Protein backbone atom coordinates (compact mmCIF):
# COMPACT_ATOMS: atom_id res chain seq x y z
CA UNK A 1 0.00 0.00 0.00
CA UNK A 2 1.34 3.95 -1.15
CA UNK A 3 -0.38 4.83 1.95
CA UNK A 4 -1.54 2.57 3.93
CA UNK A 5 -2.33 4.42 7.19
CA UNK A 6 -5.90 5.32 7.60
CA UNK A 7 -6.44 6.31 11.18
CA UNK A 8 -4.19 6.73 14.63
CA UNK A 9 -4.24 8.25 18.14
CA UNK A 10 -1.26 9.72 18.42
CA UNK A 11 1.57 12.20 15.94
CA UNK A 12 4.50 10.30 14.90
CA UNK A 13 7.77 11.80 15.65
CA UNK A 14 9.05 13.28 12.54
CA UNK A 15 10.93 16.32 14.46
CA UNK A 16 13.93 15.85 12.17
CA UNK A 17 14.82 17.14 9.16
CA UNK A 18 17.60 14.56 8.17
CA UNK A 19 16.50 11.14 6.85
CA UNK A 20 12.87 12.04 6.16
CA UNK A 21 12.64 10.88 2.49
CA UNK A 22 12.99 7.48 2.81
CA UNK A 23 9.43 6.16 3.26
CA UNK A 24 7.49 3.96 0.99
CA UNK A 25 4.92 6.63 -0.04
CA UNK A 26 7.53 9.21 -1.50
CA UNK A 27 6.26 8.71 -4.99
CA UNK A 28 8.45 10.15 -7.66
CA UNK A 29 11.93 10.43 -7.91
CA UNK A 30 14.63 12.19 -6.10
CA UNK A 31 15.69 14.09 -8.97
CA UNK A 32 13.15 14.85 -11.93
CA UNK A 33 13.24 16.66 -15.39
CA UNK A 34 10.19 18.46 -16.60
CA UNK A 35 10.67 16.84 -19.76
CA UNK A 36 10.43 13.75 -18.44
CA UNK A 37 7.87 11.17 -20.41
CA UNK A 38 5.05 10.17 -18.10
CA UNK A 39 2.21 7.72 -19.19
CA UNK A 40 -0.74 5.97 -17.35
CA UNK A 41 -1.71 2.37 -18.07
CA UNK A 42 -4.15 -0.15 -15.98
CA UNK A 43 -2.61 -2.34 -13.68
CA UNK A 44 -3.37 -5.79 -11.37
CA UNK A 45 -1.55 -6.80 -8.78
CA UNK A 46 0.95 -4.13 -6.91
CA UNK A 47 3.18 -2.65 -9.11
CA UNK A 48 4.29 0.26 -6.93
CA UNK A 49 7.96 0.87 -7.20
CA UNK A 50 8.68 -1.93 -9.30
CA UNK A 51 9.65 -2.84 -12.96
CA UNK A 52 6.64 -3.35 -15.18
CA UNK A 53 5.95 -5.33 -18.50
CA UNK A 54 2.77 -5.18 -20.61
CA UNK A 55 -0.09 -7.80 -20.55
CA UNK A 56 -2.42 -8.22 -23.24
CA UNK A 57 -5.69 -10.96 -23.39
CA UNK A 58 -12.18 -8.08 -23.84
CA UNK A 59 -10.46 -5.58 -22.44
CA UNK A 60 -7.59 -3.48 -23.37
CA UNK A 61 -3.81 -4.33 -22.35
CA UNK A 62 -2.56 -3.44 -19.04
CA UNK A 63 0.96 -3.58 -16.92
CA UNK A 64 2.01 -5.27 -13.80
CA UNK A 65 5.18 -6.02 -11.92
CA UNK A 66 7.78 -8.20 -13.62
CA UNK A 67 11.16 -7.91 -15.01
CA UNK A 68 13.70 -9.23 -17.14
CA UNK A 69 13.64 -9.36 -20.85
CA UNK A 70 9.69 -8.24 -20.80
CA UNK A 71 10.72 -5.31 -18.82
CA UNK A 72 9.08 -1.93 -20.13
CA UNK A 73 8.96 0.71 -17.86
CA UNK A 74 8.90 1.46 -14.07
CA UNK A 75 5.96 2.28 -12.12
CA UNK A 76 6.72 5.20 -10.03
CA UNK A 77 2.94 6.46 -8.78
CA UNK A 78 -0.17 4.98 -8.46
CA UNK A 79 -4.09 5.94 -8.10
CA UNK A 80 -5.54 3.50 -5.97
CA UNK A 81 -9.18 4.81 -6.52
CA UNK A 82 -9.14 4.90 -10.64
CA UNK A 83 -6.32 1.96 -10.27
CA UNK A 84 -4.17 3.80 -12.88
CA UNK A 85 -0.35 3.42 -12.53
CA UNK A 86 1.97 6.05 -13.75
CA UNK A 87 4.87 4.87 -15.62
CA UNK A 88 8.20 5.96 -17.40
CA UNK A 89 9.20 4.55 -20.13
CA UNK A 90 12.09 2.82 -20.62
CA UNK A 91 13.60 4.72 -22.98
CA UNK A 92 13.95 7.21 -20.24
CA UNK A 93 16.44 7.51 -17.51
CA UNK A 94 15.40 7.58 -13.94
CA UNK A 95 16.64 7.83 -10.52
CA UNK A 96 15.08 7.50 -7.15
CA UNK A 97 14.53 4.18 -4.75
CA UNK A 98 12.83 0.98 -5.48
CA UNK A 99 11.85 -1.99 -4.13
CA UNK A 100 15.29 -4.71 -3.92
CA UNK A 101 15.23 -8.19 -3.41
CA UNK A 102 16.97 -8.32 0.17
CA UNK A 103 19.19 -5.93 2.09
CA UNK A 104 22.40 -7.50 0.58
CA UNK A 105 22.83 -5.06 -2.41
CA UNK A 106 25.67 -2.38 -1.68
CA UNK A 107 26.59 0.84 -3.22
CA UNK A 108 28.24 0.34 -7.04
CA UNK A 109 26.63 -2.48 -7.78
CA UNK A 110 25.01 -3.61 -11.00
CA UNK A 111 21.32 -5.00 -10.96
CA UNK A 112 19.05 -6.77 -12.44
CA UNK A 113 15.26 -6.70 -12.66
CA UNK A 114 13.48 -10.09 -11.33
CA UNK A 115 10.17 -11.81 -12.14
CA UNK A 116 8.62 -9.71 -9.73
CA UNK A 117 9.88 -6.52 -10.53
CA UNK A 118 12.29 -6.19 -7.54
CA UNK A 119 16.03 -4.99 -8.08
CA UNK A 120 19.09 -7.93 -7.25
CA UNK A 121 22.69 -7.84 -7.88
CA UNK A 122 24.07 -9.44 -11.36
CA UNK A 123 26.54 -10.32 -17.82
CA UNK A 124 23.28 -11.21 -16.60
CA UNK A 125 21.56 -7.69 -17.15
CA UNK A 126 19.52 -6.37 -19.96
CA UNK A 127 19.32 -2.84 -19.04
CA UNK A 128 21.54 -0.53 -17.10
CA UNK A 129 21.03 -0.06 -13.50
CA UNK A 130 23.52 1.23 -10.62
CA UNK A 131 22.64 1.25 -6.98
CA UNK A 132 23.41 4.63 -5.15
CA UNK A 133 22.93 3.70 -1.81
CA UNK A 134 22.47 0.34 0.52
CA UNK A 135 19.10 -1.48 0.58
CA UNK A 136 17.15 0.25 3.44
CA UNK A 137 14.44 -2.43 5.58
CA UNK A 138 11.08 -0.24 5.29
CA UNK A 139 8.98 -3.43 6.57
CA UNK A 140 9.67 -7.41 7.13
CA UNK A 141 9.89 -7.92 3.81
CA UNK A 142 9.99 -4.83 2.18
CA UNK A 143 13.49 -3.19 1.17
CA UNK A 144 14.36 0.30 -0.84
CA UNK A 145 17.39 1.02 -2.63
CA UNK A 146 18.47 4.34 -4.51
CA UNK A 147 18.63 3.62 -8.36
CA UNK A 148 20.06 5.31 -11.64
CA UNK A 149 18.41 3.35 -14.43
CA UNK A 150 19.92 4.72 -17.77
CA UNK A 151 18.57 2.96 -20.85
CA UNK A 152 19.88 -0.66 -22.24
CA UNK A 153 22.75 -2.71 -22.90
CA UNK A 154 24.33 -4.04 -25.78
CA UNK A 155 24.65 -7.34 -24.86
CA UNK A 156 23.81 -9.66 -22.26
CA UNK B 1 -5.35 19.22 -47.14
CA UNK B 2 -1.85 18.20 -47.73
CA UNK B 3 -0.98 17.56 -44.01
CA UNK B 4 -5.16 17.70 -42.75
CA UNK B 5 -4.34 20.90 -40.36
CA UNK B 6 -7.43 23.12 -39.16
CA UNK B 7 -7.98 25.92 -37.77
CA UNK B 8 -8.97 25.90 -34.13
CA UNK B 9 -12.35 26.23 -34.03
CA UNK B 10 -13.17 23.77 -36.84
CA UNK B 11 -10.90 21.14 -34.74
CA UNK B 12 -12.49 21.84 -31.49
CA UNK B 13 -15.91 21.52 -33.14
CA UNK B 14 -14.89 17.75 -34.58
CA UNK B 15 -13.46 16.52 -31.86
CA UNK B 16 -16.43 17.74 -29.48
CA UNK B 17 -18.73 16.26 -31.72
CA UNK B 18 -16.66 12.68 -31.81
CA UNK B 19 -16.74 13.10 -27.73
CA UNK B 20 -20.37 13.76 -27.63
CA UNK B 21 -20.98 10.41 -29.42
CA UNK B 22 -18.89 8.47 -27.25
CA UNK B 23 -20.70 9.86 -24.34
CA UNK B 24 -24.04 8.98 -26.02
CA UNK B 25 -22.81 5.17 -26.29
CA UNK B 26 -21.65 5.09 -22.59
CA UNK B 27 -24.92 6.14 -21.59
CA UNK B 28 -26.62 3.84 -23.29
CA UNK B 29 -24.06 0.85 -23.18
CA UNK B 30 -22.41 1.54 -20.27
CA UNK B 31 -18.43 0.40 -21.82
CA UNK B 32 -16.14 3.10 -23.81
CA UNK B 33 -15.20 1.34 -26.97
CA UNK B 34 -13.86 2.85 -30.32
CA UNK B 35 -13.52 -0.84 -32.19
CA UNK B 36 -16.97 -2.07 -34.06
CA UNK B 37 -16.57 -5.06 -32.42
CA UNK B 38 -16.43 -3.93 -29.37
CA UNK B 39 -13.23 -5.21 -28.23
CA UNK B 40 -10.09 -3.51 -26.49
CA UNK B 41 -12.95 -1.68 -23.82
CA UNK B 42 -11.23 1.01 -21.18
CA UNK B 43 -11.61 -0.52 -17.65
CA UNK B 44 -14.02 1.50 -15.56
CA UNK B 45 -14.78 1.69 -12.06
CA UNK B 46 -17.39 -0.04 -10.37
CA UNK B 47 -20.76 1.54 -9.42
CA UNK B 48 -20.46 3.09 -13.18
CA UNK B 49 -23.07 1.67 -15.26
CA UNK B 50 -25.43 2.46 -18.16
CA UNK B 51 -29.01 1.16 -19.23
CA UNK B 52 -27.94 -1.96 -20.23
CA UNK B 53 -25.76 -3.45 -18.15
CA UNK C 1 3.11 5.44 -51.88
CA UNK C 2 1.66 9.10 -51.25
CA UNK C 3 0.66 10.01 -47.50
CA UNK C 4 -2.64 11.45 -48.69
CA UNK C 5 -4.82 8.56 -50.91
CA UNK C 6 -3.39 9.86 -54.73
CA UNK C 7 -7.26 9.38 -56.02
CA UNK C 8 -9.67 11.77 -55.14
CA UNK C 9 -12.70 10.24 -53.34
CA UNK C 10 -16.02 10.43 -55.55
CA UNK C 11 -18.50 10.35 -52.70
CA UNK C 12 -19.71 12.55 -49.26
CA UNK C 13 -18.57 10.80 -46.89
CA UNK C 14 -21.44 9.54 -44.16
CA UNK C 15 -19.29 9.56 -40.96
CA UNK C 16 -22.18 9.99 -38.27
CA UNK C 17 -20.20 6.89 -36.81
CA UNK C 18 -16.67 7.02 -34.45
CA UNK C 19 -15.70 3.58 -34.38
CA UNK C 20 -12.99 2.15 -36.46
CA UNK C 21 -12.55 5.39 -39.01
CA UNK C 22 -8.52 5.21 -37.83
CA UNK C 23 -7.61 2.85 -40.05
CA UNK C 24 -6.58 4.82 -42.81
CA UNK C 25 -3.08 5.53 -44.47
CA UNK C 26 -3.27 8.91 -43.93
CA UNK C 27 -3.38 8.94 -39.55
CA UNK C 28 -0.20 10.34 -39.23
CA UNK C 29 1.49 11.05 -35.88
CA UNK C 30 1.02 8.67 -33.15
CA UNK C 31 -2.01 7.56 -31.38
CA UNK C 32 -0.85 8.63 -28.06
CA UNK C 33 1.89 11.29 -28.24
CA UNK C 34 3.43 13.05 -25.30
CA UNK C 35 4.59 16.52 -25.28
CA UNK C 36 7.86 16.36 -24.50
CA UNK C 37 8.41 13.95 -27.44
CA UNK C 38 11.56 15.08 -29.14
CA UNK C 39 11.06 15.75 -33.79
CA UNK C 40 13.41 15.72 -36.34
CA UNK C 41 13.46 16.27 -39.85
CA UNK C 42 15.56 15.64 -42.39
CA UNK C 43 15.70 15.00 -46.41
CA UNK C 44 13.77 12.10 -47.78
CA UNK C 45 15.47 9.78 -50.23
CA UNK C 46 12.46 7.60 -51.78
CA UNK C 47 9.43 7.62 -49.69
CA UNK C 48 10.11 6.17 -45.95
CA UNK C 49 6.78 7.41 -44.85
CA UNK C 50 5.64 5.34 -41.97
CA UNK C 51 8.82 3.31 -42.04
CA UNK C 52 12.09 3.04 -40.28
CA UNK C 53 14.77 4.72 -41.64
CA UNK C 54 18.64 5.02 -41.34
CA UNK C 55 21.14 7.35 -42.35
CA UNK C 56 21.98 7.63 -45.99
CA UNK C 57 25.52 9.37 -47.26
CA UNK C 58 26.46 10.13 -50.64
CA UNK C 59 30.05 11.86 -52.02
CA UNK C 60 29.81 14.85 -49.45
CA UNK C 61 28.43 17.31 -51.79
CA UNK C 62 25.12 17.67 -50.19
CA UNK C 63 23.91 16.65 -46.05
CA UNK C 64 22.77 13.20 -44.86
CA UNK C 65 19.74 11.82 -45.44
CA UNK C 66 17.06 9.11 -44.27
CA UNK C 67 16.18 6.55 -46.36
CA UNK C 68 13.57 3.25 -45.43
CA UNK C 69 15.82 0.69 -43.64
CA UNK C 70 16.53 -1.49 -40.60
CA UNK C 71 18.39 -3.68 -39.10
CA UNK C 72 21.40 -2.09 -37.00
CA UNK C 73 21.64 0.65 -39.26
CA UNK C 74 17.77 2.09 -37.85
CA UNK C 75 17.78 5.19 -36.66
CA UNK C 76 14.14 6.18 -36.28
CA UNK C 77 10.53 6.26 -37.25
CA UNK C 78 9.31 8.17 -39.73
CA UNK C 79 6.21 9.25 -38.78
CA UNK C 80 5.49 12.14 -40.85
CA UNK C 81 6.48 13.64 -44.64
CA UNK C 82 5.58 16.75 -46.49
CA UNK C 83 5.77 16.42 -50.09
CA UNK C 84 6.28 19.76 -51.28
CA UNK C 85 9.64 20.48 -49.36
CA UNK C 86 10.51 16.73 -48.90
CA UNK C 87 10.58 16.66 -45.26
CA UNK C 88 10.71 13.47 -43.11
CA UNK C 89 9.62 13.93 -39.52
CA UNK C 90 11.81 11.41 -37.33
CA UNK C 91 11.54 10.39 -34.11
CA UNK C 92 14.27 9.02 -32.81
CA UNK C 93 15.12 5.44 -31.63
CA UNK C 94 15.99 6.99 -28.18
CA UNK C 95 12.18 7.86 -27.61
CA UNK C 96 9.26 5.84 -27.52
CA UNK C 97 6.29 5.33 -30.42
CA UNK C 98 2.98 3.84 -30.41
CA UNK C 99 1.03 4.11 -33.61
CA UNK C 100 0.71 2.35 -37.42
CA UNK C 101 3.27 1.39 -39.18
CA UNK C 102 3.94 -0.66 -42.26
CA UNK C 103 3.90 -4.17 -42.05
CA UNK C 104 5.57 -6.61 -44.10
CA UNK C 105 3.59 -8.99 -46.83
CA UNK C 106 0.86 -11.43 -36.74
CA UNK C 107 -1.44 -10.98 -33.32
CA UNK C 108 -1.15 -8.95 -30.29
CA UNK C 109 1.99 -9.57 -28.16
CA UNK C 110 4.30 -10.16 -31.19
CA UNK C 111 7.46 -9.05 -30.92
CA UNK C 112 8.29 -7.74 -34.05
CA UNK C 113 11.67 -6.43 -36.05
CA UNK C 114 12.53 -3.94 -38.75
CA UNK C 115 13.62 -5.57 -41.83
CA UNK C 116 16.03 -4.07 -44.99
CA UNK C 117 12.94 -2.17 -46.34
CA UNK C 118 11.84 -0.39 -42.60
CA UNK C 119 9.17 -2.41 -42.70
CA UNK C 120 7.95 -4.69 -39.34
CA UNK C 121 8.20 -8.07 -39.34
CA UNK C 122 7.63 -11.04 -36.73
CA UNK C 123 10.72 -12.54 -35.21
CA UNK C 124 16.58 -8.88 -32.69
CA UNK C 125 17.86 -5.64 -31.51
CA UNK C 126 14.88 -3.33 -31.75
CA UNK C 127 11.87 -3.42 -29.18
CA UNK C 128 8.77 -3.50 -31.18
CA UNK C 129 5.78 -4.90 -30.14
CA UNK C 130 2.25 -5.47 -32.29
CA UNK C 131 -0.78 -4.20 -30.70
CA UNK C 132 -3.34 -5.95 -33.13
CA UNK C 133 -3.57 -7.30 -36.03
CA UNK C 134 -2.73 -6.55 -39.66
CA UNK C 135 -4.95 -4.50 -41.66
CA UNK C 136 -5.13 -3.81 -45.10
CA UNK C 137 -5.27 -0.52 -46.49
CA UNK C 138 -4.54 -2.04 -50.14
CA UNK C 139 -3.69 -5.36 -52.21
CA UNK C 140 0.13 -4.75 -51.02
CA UNK C 141 -0.29 -2.42 -48.29
CA UNK C 142 -0.64 -3.29 -44.70
CA UNK C 143 -0.57 -1.45 -41.42
CA UNK C 144 -0.52 -2.43 -37.65
CA UNK C 145 -0.55 -0.90 -34.35
CA UNK C 146 3.05 -1.09 -32.86
CA UNK C 147 5.16 0.36 -29.97
CA UNK C 148 8.56 0.59 -30.11
CA UNK C 149 10.75 1.23 -27.08
CA UNK C 150 13.83 1.40 -28.19
CA UNK C 151 17.04 -1.31 -28.52
CA UNK C 152 16.90 -4.96 -27.34
CA UNK C 153 20.32 -6.33 -25.59
CA UNK C 154 21.83 -8.91 -27.73
CA UNK D 1 43.49 22.38 -21.64
CA UNK D 2 40.92 25.11 -21.18
CA UNK D 3 37.52 25.27 -23.08
CA UNK D 4 37.51 29.31 -23.07
CA UNK D 5 40.70 30.88 -21.76
CA UNK D 6 40.96 34.53 -20.61
CA UNK D 7 43.91 36.04 -22.40
CA UNK D 8 43.98 39.77 -23.41
CA UNK D 9 46.11 41.00 -26.64
CA UNK D 10 47.14 44.17 -27.75
CA UNK D 11 45.41 43.86 -31.30
CA UNK D 12 41.75 43.00 -32.67
CA UNK D 13 41.47 40.15 -34.93
CA UNK D 14 39.24 40.51 -38.76
CA UNK D 15 36.59 38.47 -39.06
CA UNK D 16 36.85 37.57 -42.98
CA UNK D 17 34.50 34.70 -43.69
CA UNK D 18 31.17 33.11 -41.88
CA UNK D 19 32.29 29.89 -42.96
CA UNK D 20 34.20 27.34 -40.75
CA UNK D 21 33.74 29.58 -37.71
CA UNK D 22 32.70 26.80 -35.39
CA UNK D 23 35.37 24.62 -35.39
CA UNK D 24 36.71 25.89 -31.68
CA UNK D 25 37.05 24.19 -28.60
CA UNK D 26 35.07 26.89 -27.06
CA UNK D 27 32.01 25.96 -28.85
CA UNK D 28 30.09 24.17 -26.23
CA UNK D 29 26.44 22.47 -26.28
CA UNK D 30 25.26 20.39 -29.51
CA UNK D 31 24.97 21.69 -32.86
CA UNK D 32 21.29 21.00 -33.23
CA UNK D 33 19.48 20.81 -30.18
CA UNK D 34 15.41 20.42 -29.31
CA UNK D 35 13.56 22.18 -26.88
CA UNK D 36 12.70 18.70 -24.75
CA UNK D 37 15.92 17.56 -24.30
CA UNK D 38 17.19 16.30 -20.79
CA UNK D 39 19.88 17.88 -19.26
CA UNK D 40 21.86 17.10 -16.03
CA UNK D 41 24.46 18.67 -13.95
CA UNK D 42 27.36 16.66 -12.10
CA UNK D 43 30.81 17.71 -9.83
CA UNK D 44 33.28 17.33 -12.52
CA UNK D 45 36.20 14.80 -11.77
CA UNK D 46 39.33 15.89 -14.05
CA UNK D 47 38.09 17.64 -17.16
CA UNK D 48 35.82 15.76 -18.94
CA UNK D 49 34.59 18.28 -21.42
CA UNK D 50 33.72 17.19 -24.66
CA UNK D 51 33.69 13.16 -23.64
CA UNK D 52 31.66 10.43 -22.62
CA UNK D 53 31.61 10.06 -18.79
CA UNK D 54 30.88 7.97 -16.58
CA UNK D 55 29.87 7.86 -12.73
CA UNK D 56 32.68 7.84 -10.18
CA UNK D 57 31.82 6.91 -6.57
CA UNK D 58 34.06 7.97 -3.81
CA UNK D 59 34.61 6.20 -0.06
CA UNK D 60 31.00 8.04 0.55
CA UNK D 61 31.90 10.89 2.24
CA UNK D 62 30.83 13.19 -0.78
CA UNK D 63 28.15 12.51 -3.20
CA UNK D 64 29.10 10.99 -6.87
CA UNK D 65 30.58 12.69 -10.10
CA UNK D 66 31.39 12.23 -13.38
CA UNK D 67 34.52 10.99 -15.03
CA UNK D 68 35.91 10.68 -18.20
CA UNK D 69 35.04 7.14 -19.34
CA UNK D 70 33.45 4.69 -21.84
CA UNK D 71 32.59 1.35 -22.76
CA UNK D 72 30.08 -0.64 -20.54
CA UNK D 73 30.58 1.96 -17.85
CA UNK D 74 29.74 4.72 -20.36
CA UNK D 75 26.57 7.39 -18.46
CA UNK D 76 26.21 10.31 -20.77
CA UNK D 77 28.11 12.87 -22.56
CA UNK D 78 29.73 16.07 -21.22
CA UNK D 79 28.92 18.83 -23.64
CA UNK D 80 29.42 21.61 -20.99
CA UNK D 81 31.22 22.57 -18.18
CA UNK D 82 30.83 25.38 -16.02
CA UNK D 83 34.75 26.60 -14.12
CA UNK D 84 33.53 28.74 -11.35
CA UNK D 85 31.42 25.61 -9.89
CA UNK D 86 33.16 22.66 -11.07
CA UNK D 87 29.86 21.97 -12.86
CA UNK D 88 29.64 19.01 -15.59
CA UNK D 89 26.81 19.52 -18.32
CA UNK D 90 26.20 15.58 -19.01
CA UNK D 91 23.49 14.61 -21.71
CA UNK D 92 22.16 11.31 -20.51
CA UNK D 93 22.73 8.06 -23.16
CA UNK D 94 18.86 7.72 -23.34
CA UNK D 95 18.54 11.24 -25.35
CA UNK D 96 20.02 11.49 -28.60
CA UNK D 97 22.88 13.86 -29.11
CA UNK D 98 24.63 15.61 -32.27
CA UNK D 99 27.52 17.96 -31.96
CA UNK D 100 31.40 17.88 -31.67
CA UNK D 101 33.49 15.41 -29.39
CA UNK D 102 36.98 14.89 -28.82
CA UNK D 103 38.79 12.01 -30.89
CA UNK D 104 41.25 9.36 -30.82
CA UNK D 105 44.42 10.09 -31.90
CA UNK D 106 37.30 8.38 -39.96
CA UNK D 107 35.31 9.91 -42.64
CA UNK D 108 31.38 10.11 -42.51
CA UNK D 109 29.30 6.85 -41.93
CA UNK D 110 32.04 5.61 -40.26
CA UNK D 111 30.56 3.54 -36.81
CA UNK D 112 32.23 5.52 -33.45
CA UNK D 113 33.39 3.63 -30.38
CA UNK D 114 33.89 5.03 -26.79
CA UNK D 115 37.55 4.38 -25.48
CA UNK D 116 38.31 3.72 -21.86
CA UNK D 117 38.87 7.97 -21.41
CA UNK D 118 36.10 9.44 -23.36
CA UNK D 119 37.48 9.78 -26.75
CA UNK D 120 35.89 8.59 -29.80
CA UNK D 121 37.72 5.79 -31.59
CA UNK D 122 37.22 3.98 -34.78
CA UNK D 123 35.11 0.68 -34.51
CA UNK D 124 30.51 -1.03 -30.57
CA UNK D 125 28.01 -1.17 -27.46
CA UNK D 126 27.15 2.50 -28.62
CA UNK D 127 25.81 4.26 -31.53
CA UNK D 128 28.16 6.89 -32.82
CA UNK D 129 28.42 7.46 -36.23
CA UNK D 130 30.24 10.03 -37.42
CA UNK D 131 29.03 13.07 -39.37
CA UNK D 132 32.28 14.54 -40.93
CA UNK D 133 36.29 13.89 -41.03
CA UNK D 134 38.46 14.79 -38.17
CA UNK D 135 39.04 18.28 -37.52
CA UNK D 136 42.71 19.28 -35.77
CA UNK D 137 42.19 22.08 -33.09
CA UNK D 138 46.45 20.97 -31.28
CA UNK D 139 48.82 18.84 -32.09
CA UNK D 140 47.17 16.34 -29.66
CA UNK D 141 43.70 17.95 -29.95
CA UNK D 142 41.27 16.20 -33.07
CA UNK D 143 37.65 16.96 -32.57
CA UNK D 144 34.94 15.53 -34.85
CA UNK D 145 31.02 16.24 -35.23
CA UNK D 146 29.49 12.47 -34.35
CA UNK D 147 25.69 11.57 -33.78
CA UNK D 148 24.98 9.76 -30.72
CA UNK D 149 21.85 7.78 -30.13
CA UNK D 150 22.05 5.43 -27.95
CA UNK D 151 23.65 1.83 -27.10
CA UNK D 152 23.87 -0.66 -30.04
Amino acid sequence: MKNPQHDASLLSNSNEFRDKNVEFFASGGTRTSKFDKLENHPFLGYPYKRGVKRVIQHYEPHVEAGGGEDLYGICIDIDEFSKTATIVPITNNFEGYLVAKDSTVKVKDKLIFNKDGALEKVNKATINATALTDAKQISNEVYLVKVAVFGNKAMS
Amino acid sequence: INNNLLPFAQAYKLASSEIIKLINHFVLTGTVSIQKDGKNQKRLLPNMYGLLN
Amino acid sequence: LMKNPQQDSGLLSNSIDFRDQNLIFSNSGGVCTSSKDKIENYPAKGYPYKRGVKLSFGDGTTELEVEAGGGDDLYGVCSDIDEFSGMATVIPITNNFTGYLTLKKVNPGDKLNFNQHGELEKVKSVNAIALSKAHKLTEDLFIVLASVFGNRAI
